[PDB]
């Protein structure tokens, strides 16, 4: 999973 | 026989880009999780309530992956990409998160 | 990744009810064929253009049997189940055929 | 087949 915005 | 919704909340549908390594807008829509009792089946449709045109209309799949990145963005991996929803309210993300974790128990 | 749509027509999406013998309302509405380049996939969404509910999200599978009952009235029998759109205009209806054959075809 | 149309 990548960091939110 | 007919889409039953289990769910609504305002959010704006966004796709990670892997390669731009950035968080990109897939075009606030409306977000809704129908259920097809005539299939057992649920999905994730957004519809822009400006133009209503549908921008997503995704299957919550059985192995899928809810993560809520934080109080008002929440993301999941189908097992090829990654989708997440930046609401527009703590409120609508706990409700739509209640939705989907349901959705997905019954998925299994 | 998104939604792009091919047509888009009014009509009144019912179900042919095999028992009651009669044709039955499935809940006009704003029919639209949609497809996902990123899954090579078709799907009929109707939606009520007054409180903007989905009462249908139908996939046209690969063999489907699209039926034009009549210039303003077209049916579909998946395999278990036969649906028909009450339309609102011939052009609209002549649309929505050319869009619904057109997928079928892509289909095969 | 596809029954008969209302009307």
């Amino acid at each position: 999973f990548p960091p939110p915005p | 026989m007919s889409e039953q919704s289990i769910c609504q909340a305002r959010a704006s549908v966004m796709v990670y880009d892997d390669t731009s390594k950035k968080w990109v807008p897939i075009k606030f829509s409306r977000i809704n999780i129908y259920h097809n009792t005539a299939s057992s089946t649920f999905r994730v449709v957004g519809v822009k309530l400006q133009d209503q045109q549908v921008v997503i209309n995704y299957s919550i799949v059985k192995g899928l992956k809810y993560n809520q990145a934080t109080p008002t963005f929440h993301q999941w991996r189908d097992a090829r990409q990654v989708y997440g929803l930046n609401f527009a309210s703590k409120e609508e993300a706990t409700t739509f998160s209640n939705a989907m974790l349901f959705a997905l128990n019954i998925m299994n």
